[PDB]
């Protein structure tokens, strides 16, 4: 659980109020919990399971109640299930409890192995919105009828016959916003979001590759509603890589039935992809991230200075003109160092000059080259 | 700063989150058999 | 002389203790139950005392 998101950010006394409003509720919290049976099922089961009780892995399940139970020296137990344990809630590998004296197994641990792709499961998109992105119209429509409708509402796919389309790759200059587009979408449809950065799934072992993103996708499908991202896929994209490269593509076309899990690849090197990682058949939608026009620059303009103390002469539309020279990142760099500019003279209240300034050097560092 | 302390004395006031097991339904389980069979058969290793 | 003896007595009480092991809890499992790591052996759930 999280907080509500206040939606003044200007210091007014609508911030105020919502925000006592929020200490109003939390302290009627504090109240109810501060002003404060079944030991017939306890004194069976939860003595039963005598404490201390050990932690070890199921192998394989042999009679209705009774398995193959391995431990942290590595022994092997064929032992006894007692009848309260969920028996669809134990497979090979599962981490079980057991009795210290008698090893039987008198239950199932929620799983707390596979560190990395539990960190890589982040979850954390919360940062951005639909909102935080302006001018993407036609990426936003393409994508939310790819990957977003048919997550939120399956209901019309399934009712038209149709199986939804199964990939995406998202494309053009780099900071034009695929990242945020996908973050953002993660954030809209609050399906769990798995994300991946390209060479990091390129690796020293053999293994290792095809078995990441192997176990990628088997927590993707384990979360169920899940959407994976893999950034950069060029760095894959572009014998143990091009295996990694169809493990990924039989991963996506293959056997079984993949189900609920939405892939999202972003590529800043589009024709330089392989044939067959762009499957037709699996990636029916690629979608262009151009490089920001007028109407889309100002959007990106109004976006980030809007958190940030303006004077009245600020004439955002030279700010805006000329060509369509940058991208939205540009745009933010070009942001923050206006704000540093006017803290350095002392402004907390930033000039039009100084966003004149800061294009003119942000300019100056975009790109390079001899005459 | 008092919605984040606010927050943290919710949060040390309710305690951790209970993590559970697997305790399958109620009505589904035990029978003194369970504890008949636990204090009467054998936990056997396994060997090649 | 009746301080240290009583103390060095004591002190021998004590001392037939065991070693009590070293553990690192991962996750308590709420009151009592706790989940720990100890070194050699692998994760077990350990009541705790009065404390
Ligand atoms: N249309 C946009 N709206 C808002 N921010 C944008 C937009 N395009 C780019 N940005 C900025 O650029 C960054 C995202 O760059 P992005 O193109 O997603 O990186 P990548 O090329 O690695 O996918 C964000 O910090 C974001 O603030």
């Amino acid at each position: 659980s999280k907080l509500p998101l206040v939606t003044p950010h200007t210091q007014c006394r609508l911030k105020l109020l919502k925000l006592e409003r929020i200490k109003d509720y939390l302290l009627m919290e504090e109240e109810f919990i501060r002003n404060q049976k079944q030991e017939e099922e306890r004194s069976k089961v939860d003595d039963l399971r005598g404490t201390p009780m050990s932690v070890g892995t199921l192998e394989e399940i042999i009679d209705d109640n009774h398995a193959i139970v391995s431990t942290s020296v590595g022994s092997e137990h064929y032992v006894s299930i007692l009848s309260f344990v969920d028996k669809d809630l134990l497979e090979p590998g599962c981490s079980v409890l057991l009795n210290h004296k008698v090893h039987a197994v008198i239950g199932v641990l929620m799983d707390d192995t596979d560190p990395l792709v539990t960190v890589m499961k982040v979850e954390k998109a919360p940062q951005e919105t639909y909102a935080d992105i302006g001018g993407l119209d036609n990426q936003i429509q393409e994508i939310k009828e790819s990957v977003e409708l048919p997550l939120t509402h399956p209901e019309y796919y399934e009712e038209m016959g149709i199986k939804p389309p199964k990939g995406v790759i998202l494309y053009g200059p780099p900071g034009t916003g695929k990242t945020l587009l996908a973050k953002a979408v993660a954030n809209q449809t609050s399906a769990t979001f798995l994300r991946v950065v390209g060479s990091e799934l390129i690796q020293k072992y053999l293994g290792d590759g095809p078995k990441l993103v192997r176990e990628l996708f088997r927590v993707a499908e384990e979360h169920a509603p899940s959407i994976v991202f893999i950034d950069e896929i060029d760095a894959i994209g572009t014998r143990e890589i091009q295996r990694t490269m169809l493990e990924l593509l039989n991963q996506l076309d293959g056997f079984d039935s993949r189900g609920d899990v939405k892939v999202i690849m972003a590529t800043n090197r589009i024709e330089t992809l392989d044939p067959a990682l762009i499957r037709p058949g699996r990636i029916d939608r690629k979608i262009e991230f151009p490089l920001p026009d007028e109407k889309t620059k100002k959007r990106i303009f109004q976006i980030h200075t809007s958190r940030m103390t303006l004077a009245d002469d600020v004439t955002l539309d030279d700010l805006i003109m000329a060509k369509d020279d940058l991208s939205g990142a540009d745009i933010k760099a070009i942001c923050t160092e206006a704000g540093l500019m006017a803290l350095r003279e002392r402004r907390m209240k930033v000039t039009n000059e100084d966003f004149k300034k800061s294009k003119e050097n942000v300019l100056y560092k975009k790109q390079e080259g001899t005459p | 700063d008092d919605i984040q302390q606010l927050l943290k004395k919710i949060n040390e006031l309710t305690g951790i989150k209970e993590s559970d097991t697997g305790l399958a339904p109620p009505a589904l389980w035990d029978l003194a058999a369970d504890k008949q069979t636990l204090q009467s058969e054998q936990p056997l290793q396994v060997a090649r | 002389l009746n301080a240290k003896v009583r103390l060095l007595r004591e002190e021998l009480q004590l001392l037939q203790e065991q070693g009590s092991y070293v553990g690192e809890v991962v996750r308590a499992m709420d009151k009592k139950k706790v989940l720990v790591k100890v070194h050699p052996e692998g994760k077990f759930v350990v009541d705790v005392d009065k404390n």
